[PDB]
């Protein structure tokens, strides 16, 4: 019946459209750690040894 | 019905009778139908009666 009153043509305003996931592929290099939390911590004793 | 354009309903009217044969075999209406649109791309009630019931005569069409 919602569809008739309507007609058809209006449904494709709620028929939603979705993302297909095209890939993504990364040149990810390592994480650089934070100077603070990681390096900092460490650096009172490695800095010029 | 009125026309709004060549497409649409100003306005869709569409009334009448709905009917029960007694045991005696007399007949009464037990519904009204009573059924307005306005605009509409078709009309439910007769859309729904040619889906789920069928005419009091037909022509049975030589082949």
């Amino acid at each position: 019946e919602n569809k008739v009153v309507n007609g058809e043509a209006s449904e494709a305003l709620y028929k939603k459209k979705i993302i297909e996931r095209r890939a993504n592929i990364k040149f990810d290099f390592p994480p650089l750690p934070d100077w603070k939390k990681d390096i900092q911590p460490l650096n009172d004793k490695l800095k010029g040894m | 019905v009125h026309f709004k354009n060549r497409n649409v309903y100003s306005h869709v009217e569409t009334r009448g009778q709905v009917l029960v044969e007694l045991p005696t075999k007399e007949i009464i209406q037990v519904a009204t139908v009573e059924y307005v649109a306005g605009e509409s791309h078709g009309n439910p009630v007769i859309d729904y009666l040619q889906r789920n019931g069928q005419s009091i005569e037909q022509p049975v069409n030589f082949e």
